[PDB]
């Protein structure tokens, strides 16, 4: 059913840089590609289409190339505002087909995160349950694990994760890890503990407190 | 020039039916082409149909037929698409948009609506609640943070010390646990200014109608 695929999810550069995204389809769809630009507040453009026609409006540091089954999006000099998910659709035959898109983002220093651990509210334990939360702040680049250990044993249940989208200042990203567990579960455990290892370092960073402690 | 505007956020229950719009201007509605589509977080946009207004003449993703029906009203010069059946693989964002020939052969979109969010869930409006972070038991910069749980449906609006904070903060999106959304904020300060001046996390969930302080205070033990 021709199915667009853009292997890249995610593509890290600096402003001013030349970057390329790809995008591949099933069978030939005969040079009958097109780009769009879908910033973060959700707003759609159209770039370029029959694979390397610029559509009007467009500035000129937007290019296209391509043929059969292989096409490529290529913007010359990065500006901020090119920051935004990129993606394809084939206009060769139906239904219309789009790639799952590319996110671009910028690139900086290596920075490790500021971690920080918070146990439960007094004022959740009345109400039974009990949240252990971990702030992960300010860290490049965006891959990051967590790890919750209970004592001895790892823990992977009640654990959410939420992650911001890159900043627009300091091109940092952060991300808060949370351990969700009722009050009786909480109160048969002494040691929490929240790991994060990061490129930036071989050791994992270490937030822990202790439930008997005051 | 061309613009389209799509409906606002939409709740639903399963096996309900909702009902989209989109008004177009600055062209003439009833000669270019109007389609629908339909973005889920992980996956890639999806096509559903499109509509010729003036014959109402309609084709349908066959994944679509019976799910999704596409109308349009000249006199108004808008769109709609009503969702029937509903289920949670159904919640997604919908854009609506108009086809273009920019070369002869070819099917593009040119002009995009700003995408209407459908939410499916049998869950109720609930309002959140909200805990204060505050460490255990020291350097130059310290870390609080309130928690914000329970609460249906989005968005909920989070400030500190009514909006004196704007640096040092970082809130984070939501997440679905049991049919409810969570979400925590952090705040960064000297660690200075902190017993002893107040810092005070501002929950706002304007569903429910409530609004919430909880001032953090460090927690001694005793």
């Amino acid at each position: 059913d021709i199915q667009m695929t853009q292997t890249t999810s995610s593509l890290s550069a600096s402003l001013g840089d030349r970057v390329t995204i790809s995008c591949r389809a099933s069978q030939d769809i005969s040079n009958y590609l097109t780009w769009y630009q879908q910033k973060p507040d959700g707003t759609v453009k159209l770039l370029i289409y029959y694979t390397s026609k610029l559509h009007s409006g467009v500035p000129s540091r937007f290019s296209g190339s391509g043929s059969g089954t292989d096409y490529s999006l290529t913007i010359s000099n990065l500006e901020q505002e090119d920051v935004a998910n990129y993606f394809c659709q084939q206009g060769n035959s139906l239904p219309p087909t789009f790639g799952g898109g590319t996110k671009l983002e910028i690139k900086r220093a290596d920075a490790a995160p500021t971690v920080s651990i918070f146990p439960p509210s007094s004022e959740q334990l009345t109400s039974g349950g009990a949240s252990v939360v971990c702030f992960l702040n300010n860290f490049y680049p965006k891959d990051i694990n967590v790890k919750w250990k209970i004592d001895g044993s790892e823990r992977q249940n009640g654990v959410l994760n939420s992650w911001t989208d890159q900043d627009s200042k300091d091109s940092t990203y952060s991300m808060s890890s949370t351990l969700t567990l009722t009050k009786d579960e909480y109160e048969r455990h002494n040691s929490y503990t929240c790991e994060a290892t990061h490129k930036t370092s071989t050791s994992p960073i270490v937030k822990s407190f202790n439930r008997n402690e005051c | 020039e061309v613009q389209l505007q799509q409906s606002g956020t939409v709740l639903a229950r399963p096996g309900a039916s909702v009902k989209m719009s989109c008004e177009a201007s600055g062209y003439t509605f009833t000669s270019y082409w109007m389609h629908w589509l339909k973005k889920r977080p992980g996956q890639g946009l999806e096509w559903i149909g499109t509509i010729y207004p003036g014959n109402s003449d309609s084709s349908y993703n066959q994944r679509f037929k019976g799910k999704a029906k596409l109308t349009a009203v000249t006199s108004t010069s808008t769109a709609y698409m009503e969702l029937s059946s509903l289920t949670n693989e159904d919640s997604a964002v919908y854009y609506c948009t108009r086809e273009r020939g920019l070369y002869y052969g070819g099917r593009s979109f040119d002009y995009w609506g700003q995408g209407t969010t459908l939410t499916v869930s049998s869950a109720k409006t609930t309002p959140p609640s909200v805990y204060p972070l505050a460490p255990g038991s020291t350097n130059s910069m310290v870390t609080l943070g309130c928690l914000v749980k329970g609460y249906f449906p989005e968005p909920v609006t989070v400030t500190w010390n009514s909006g004196s904070l704007s640096s040092g903060v970082h809130t984070f999106p939501a997440v679905l646990e049991s049919d409810l959304y969570t979400l925590s904020s952090s705040v960064t300060v000297p660690s200075s200014p902190r017993p002893s001046e107040t810092v005070t996390c501002n929950v706002a969930h304007p569903a429910s109608s409530t609004k919430v302080d909880k001032k953090i205070v460090p927690r001694d033990c005793g």
